[PDB]
């Protein structure tokens, strides 16, 4: 295939909401 | 250097290390030390360093590539060999 895209970072609210 | 205040380490769903910054409230792929760590250009690279804000990754049926977070861009050519060549010119 080709290069992967782009990751962008994890969402700062979205990852304190995650750790329940 | 450990990390400065207010700042921790942490892994992306496959373990992709990354940073937040909690007095900021946002995550950055680069660590705040290279800011002082990293060298700032190509030019300024020795052996098989990055610059500030380029990181290399793997990727199963690629192999090797390129992350560019100055630009938010990837990349297979090789950097370092890319500016190589360049310079040789
Ligand atoms: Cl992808
Ligand atoms: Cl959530
Ligand atoms: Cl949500
Ligand atoms: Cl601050
Ligand atoms: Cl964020
Ligand atoms: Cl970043
Ligand atoms: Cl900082
Ligand atoms: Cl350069
Ligand atoms: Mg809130």
């Amino acid at each position: 295939i080709i290069v992967p895209s782009y990751r962008p970072t994890p969402d700062y609210e979205t990852v304190m909401r995650q750790m329940k | 250097l450990p990390l400065p205040e207010g700042w921790e380490e942490a892994r992306d769903f496959d373990g992709k290390v990354y940073y937040i910054d909690h007095r900021n409230r946002t995550t950055s792929w680069i660590d705040p030390r290279d800011r002082y760590t990293k060298p700032l250009t190509f030019a300024d690279c020795i052996s098989d360093e990055l610059p500030l804000g380029w990181e290399e990754a793997y990727d199963p049926q690629v192999g090797d590539y390129f992350i560019d977070h100055n630009t938010k861009t990837t990349q297979i050519e090789d950097p370092r060999v890319q500016w190589r060549r360049e310079q040789e010119h």
